[PDB]
RNA sequence: GAGUGCGUGCAAUAAGUUUGCUUUUCUGUUAUAAGUAAGUAGACAUAUAGGUUUAGAUGUUAUAAUAGGAUCCUUCGUAUG
RNA sequence: GUCCAAAUACUUGACACAUGCUAAUCGAACGUUUAAUUUUGGCUCUUAAUUAAAAGUGGUGUACAGGUGAGUAUAAUAUUUUUUCGCUUAACUUAAAGUGAAGGCAAAUCCUUCAUAUUGCAAAAGGAUAUCUAUAUCCGCUUUAAGAGGAUGAGAAAAGUUUCAGAGAUAGGUAGUUGUUAAGGUCAUGGCUUAACAAGCCAAUAAUUCUCUUAGUCGAAGCUGAAAAGGCUGAUCGACCACAUUGGGAAUGAAAAAAUCC
């Protein structure tokens, strides 16, 4: 009810080639294919694009064919995630750390986000109790004077 | 709009001392704008004011305003008014109350609720009734509202006494009856005399001031003193006309005034408890003061109304008089010898003189 | 209005006018929404029918 | 403030109006949000009719005008008079009977 | 079709009507030979007589249609009028043993309020009692304590047309400045 | 040689303006102090009277802390050279 | 060169302008003054009012309408399609609750502040008209919950779209800039923000930056061709942008969207 769950929606799968790796942690540059239509010449032109794909366990080396998927937002300039390795490069797939399934990556977000809300509801309550105590403490010093001053008058009417 | 308050007539030197103190520290500063008025009462601007004190174009001559310690330099307004009030034994002296109460009204000084009744007593016993009615008429400036129930009972008392002093002469009685109606019309119509305190006193008495039997009885007194003289065509028309008002008012007072109920029982029993409203009546010295004219009115009123052939009213009015006279006689046996109440009642009802 | 759901008469001349105008806007919105809803349904059916 | 008003069109001495739903503080003939209908003030006469009667042609989308009236649209004095005849609103003015 | 309303005591004739509505319409008081000609003539007929500009003709037709509907101006519901002068008086009552209801009624100048019957005293609309013996209301000059009169004045019922102080909101600073310049020059010349 | 509604650097600069080891001041609570001014609460007494007296619970005044908004200086800054 | 109707009419010097006019309105917000009228008081002066005019304080509107094309060279936090959304104290519809107490100016529905409004922070304004032998209405004000509208948040995700004036030179640009871990923030996403590490990200054929010249942009809007993602224009019509002598600026307000203001 109070926890927001990720979309967990599947998108298209693209086949590309890892152009760079080992430069930044958990990130690789993959080159995918495309085709842009020119309306003036009535001709299709190859429009390849290079994105920053999210590599969770750093299991990709520059030169291997991989399958990526969009819609997995991880950073400002990253919106793709690795699905699996088509053809490895250098070493077999069995000699690299496994690629987590999208379920494992999505569950990490839900768990990580859910725990974040747990801290807010806790810090919020502490801030309210830490403030209500200081507010009720003023009533003590304010009510003791009134009761001490209001009882002085009542006692003088008996 | 109005001219600045000023005092230029003082017989005794003590009187001037009390007025000049308030005028230069409680009334004159009010004529300054809200900006400058906050500088006089500031310690941060004390050094500056000493060099270039504030000035105002009053009557051409530039006034002056230096630093004034709000806690020490400021005078006691109640005491100063009392001192100034007691030091008033001349016509020109009492003429300063119009300016004094005006400045106090500008300074938003909440004066004692009983102050209005005190000014009316001392000022009227010296022959300055007009100076009072002038303030009551000029309430938009002097702030002399008829808030207290006593102030209305104290003022109407003197109005009747001034006429009674000269054996109810027609020239003055005609003028005295105008002043009474001038008040009853002001309490109802004029809204300056309506305040929170008056709303509480009216709720306890269940009668508005303009319909209170204690006050209406004053209008019935002077009226009964007009038909008694005559009852020359121009003058004969007024006499015959006054006979209609008598039966009109006499028939209105009997309706409001319950049956066999004296002065201390007219209002609810919860009004005589609080001292801030309707408690002076308890003291016999004050009861006989306001129970003399109201009593003599019913007697003289029941008489005339009886000659015209009004049986019911004759028995009705005599019922109240008998109830007030009995209660009045009781208070006459407890008042201390020498008090004002014992003297007034002894001279009005007793007729010793 | 609470004064209308209790079956009370209008307070003054203006109260009656507001009661009538409010109803005119109440009935107009019902006939407008339902009327415009049938247009869409009748329009979507035609497209799907012809597109099929 | 949504208003149902008439946008005047036509030529000189030939007025033709356009019932529209536009914002109050906008040009009279600016492109509105919608066009509910049209209005011709000059009354016409049936072609093969010699009785002498006259009528006025008015195209109006009642279903669309009702919704806008139900959400707070304020029709002008003239459009209000037309909607009264249709029966959507009550007459704002009436001929004194006395 | 063109119904004509009966003349009321406050507006007996045409010269009185055209005077109340002001706007300098009392010029054409002679064009209308009778009271029945005012409410009968049409727009085109009033244009031939000389009722102009169009603002005056359209304004007169408005107060004309406003008179048929009994939508009189101020002091139109009066009944006891004498030579264009009415008299208001206060009628006191007893709504309760502690209250008093005062109503500004219209009765003859000589007769007294209480002497008049219930049906003869008429409460004029737009006039109330502020206090106990004061009559408040437009064009109510005081005659005595609790008595006021209504004199038929020009523009009594007119709808005042707006005016510009010194050229309105746009051309205001320009007007004042020039006027000031002329005054200073004259004072310098005088000295 | 003459001119220049252009770009730009430096100096200068009105309105306006970042910042605060700038200078004044107002407001807000918080904690105190006073009760001589204003008040607001009582306690006694007097009588053509309405006086004496204590009190801070709202509130007024003062100090301190603290938050915020206005002013002065500062920085930037048209014209101008 | 006879007549009538409709529609167009400074395309150039955004050159300078005599005169009259284009934004005012509410007295049922408010008192101030001057006139008579009627009341006081004291013997013309001096109170308290009523009435009518004449200048003002306030509220709303001048943020709409209308005019012009000087400047302006564009890919942008621009734009459609589907999924998911967020904000909105003025005005417009529907309803509920509350509309009390002081001070400042001559007075106020103007300023300042208080009490009350789930728990705690947080509001308001009064004016006017009837009835009877005080009560009940009317027009407003404050708050809250919705509809509508909106010029709204950088909304976001996926897949697309955008003929970017002409000529010349320029190979680096980017520093929260790119990513990781942790935390905060957000309906949500995003260095959006912060701390500590890593040296990355974009581009190489001009990304980026610069000078010159020219121009308001667009539409079957006008003209034209048989036709082309046709060509040209960018008057009248509609949408958008900019400006109001030139240059430099801020505040008010729900929102600058002014022929305002400095
Ligand atoms: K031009
Ligand atoms: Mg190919
Ligand atoms: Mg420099
Ligand atoms: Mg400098
Ligand atoms: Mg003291
Ligand atoms: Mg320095
Ligand atoms: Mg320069
Ligand atoms: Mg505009
Ligand atoms: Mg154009
Ligand atoms: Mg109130
Ligand atoms: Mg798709
Ligand atoms: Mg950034
Ligand atoms: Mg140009
Ligand atoms: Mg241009």
């Amino acid at each position: 009810a109070a926890a927001t769950k990720v979309s967990r929606k599947m998108f298209r799968e693209l086949h590309g080639v890892v152009v760079t790796s080992g430069l930044i942690d958990k990130t690789v540059k993959v080159r995918v294919g495309g085709q842009k239509f020119n309306k003036f010449l009535q001709k299709h032109f190859d429009d390849p694009k290079q994105y920053l794909v999210h590599d969770p366990n750093n299991s990709l080396r520059a030169g291997d064919v991989v399958a990526i998927m969009p819609g997995f937002i991880t950073s400002k300039s990253k919106r793709h995630v690795v699905k699996h390795i088509i053809a490895p490069a250098g070493t077999p797939i069995e000699e690299r750390p496994p690629i987590p399934s999208l379920d494992e990556l999505w569950d990490a977000k839900d768990a990580a986000k859910a725990a974040k809300k747990e801290r807010k509801v806790l810090r919020e309550k502490m801030q309210a109790a830490e403030e209500a105590i200081e507010l009720a403490e003023r009533m003590a010093r304010h009510a003791v004077r009134e009761i001490a001053m209001r009882e002085k008058i009542i006692s003088l009417q008996k | 709009t109005y001219p600045v308050v000023s005092f230029n007539k003082t017989s005794s030197p003590e009187l001037k001392e009390a007025l000049e103190t308030l005028r230069e520290k409680v009334i004159l500063p009010t004529y300054l704008p809200p900006e400058l008025r906050q500088k006089i009462f500031n310690k941060k601007y004390e050094k500056e004011l000493a060099h270039d004190p504030v000035t105002i174009q009053i009557d051409g001559q530039p006034q002056r305003f230096s630093y004034i310690n709000m806690l020490t330099d400021m005078p006691n307004t109640p005491k100063n008014i009392r001192a100034a009030l007691l030091s008033m034994k001349n016509g020109g002296d009492f003429a300063n109350l119009s300016g004094l109460l005006e400045g106090m009204h500008r300074a938003n000084r909440k004066l004692p609720y009983w102050l209005s009744a005190q000014i009316v007593r001392k000022a009227c016993k010296a022959g300055h009734l007009q100076l009072i009615l002038n303030m009551v008429r000029d309430v938009k400036r002097t702030g002399f509202t008829l808030e207290r129930h006593e102030t209305v009972n104290e003022l109407l008392f003197w109005i009747q006494r001034f006429a009674w002093k000269s054996d109810y002469s027609e020239p003055e009685t005609r003028k005295a009856l105008r002043e009474v109606q001038e008040i009853l019309d002001a309490l109802e119509g004029d809204e300056r005399h309506m305040s929170k305190d008056r709303k509480r006193q009216q709720a306890l008495t269940r009668f508005p001031y303009h319909r209170d039997p204690q006050f209406l009885a004053a209008r019935l007194n002077l009226t009964a003193e007009l038909a008694a003289r005559r009852a020359t065509s121009e003058q004969q028309l007024n006499s015959a006309n006054d006979v209609k008002n008598l039966v009109k008012y006499a028939e209105q007072l009997v309706r409001l005034w319950p049956a066999d109920k004296a002065l201390l029982d007219m209002y609810t029993d919860e009004a005589y408890v609080a001292r801030v409203d309707l408690r002076y009546l308890i003291k016999p010295q004050v009861h006989l003061r306001y129970a003399s004219f109201t009593l003599q009115a019913l007697k003289n009123a029941a008489k005339i109304v009886g000659q015209l052939g009004h049986g019911p009213l004759a028995a009705q009015l005599i019922n109240r008089a008998a109830a007030v006279e009995a209660e009045s006689q009781l208070a006459y046996a407890k008042v201390d010898d020498g008090m004002a109440g014992q003297k007034i009642y002894e001279m009005v009802v007793g007729g010793k003189k | 209005s609470a004064a209308e759901l209790a079956g009370l008469p209008p307070k003054s001349k203006q109260e009656s006018w507001r009661r009538k105008m409010a109803e005119a806007r109440r009935q107009s919105l019902e006939a407008g929404l339902q009327g415009l809803w049938q247009r869409k349904v009748k329009r979507d059916q035609k497209q799907a029918k012809e597109s099929k | 403030v949504l208003k149902l008003r008439l946008a005047r069109f036509g030529r000189t001495n030939a007025p033709f109006y356009n019932i529209v739903v536009a914002h109050a503080r906008t040009a009279r003939n600016s492109k509105p949000l919608e066009v509910i209908g049209t209005y011709d003030p000059v009354p016409k006469k049936d072609t093969y009719d010699t009785t002498g009667k006259l009528h006025k042609d008015i195209k109006l989308d009642v279903t669309r005008a009702k919704y806008w009236i139900g959400v707070g649209a304020q029709p002008t004095d003239t459009v209000w008079r037309l909607l009264s005849l249709v029966g959507i609103l009550d007459p704002k003015y009436k001929k004194p009977q006395p | 079709l063109p119904l004509i309303p009966k003349p009321t005591p406050f507006v007996p004739d045409v010269p009185t009507f055209l005077t109340l509505i002001g706007r300098d319409l009392k010029q054409h008081a002679d064009k209308f030979p009778t009271w029945e000609a005012l409410f009968t003539l049409t727009t085109d007929q009033l244009r031939e007589l000389g009722v102009e500009p169009p603002r005056a003709r359209r304004y007169l037709l408005r107060w004309r249609q406003r008179f048929r509907e009994g939508k009189f101006g101020i002091g139109g519901d009066l009944k006891h009028v004498e030579n264009g002068v009415a008299y208001l008086k206060i009628h006191e009552k007893e709504a309760s043993p502690t209250r008093t209801s005062r109503r500004v009624v219209n009765v003859p100048a000589n007769q007294h309020v209480e002497e008049v019957s219930e049906g003869e005293r008429v409460k004029v609309k737009g006039y109330k009692v502020k206090g106990v013996s004061t009559i408040v209301g437009p064009y109510a000059l005081p005659v005595q304590k609790g008595v006021a009169k209504l004199a038929v004045t020009e523009g009594m019922w007119e709808d005042k047309r707006g005016h510009k102080v010194d050229g309105g909101e746009r051309r205001r600073a320009e007007v004042r400045f020039k006027r000031g310049v002329a005054e200073r020059k004259a004072l310098r010349e005088k000295m």
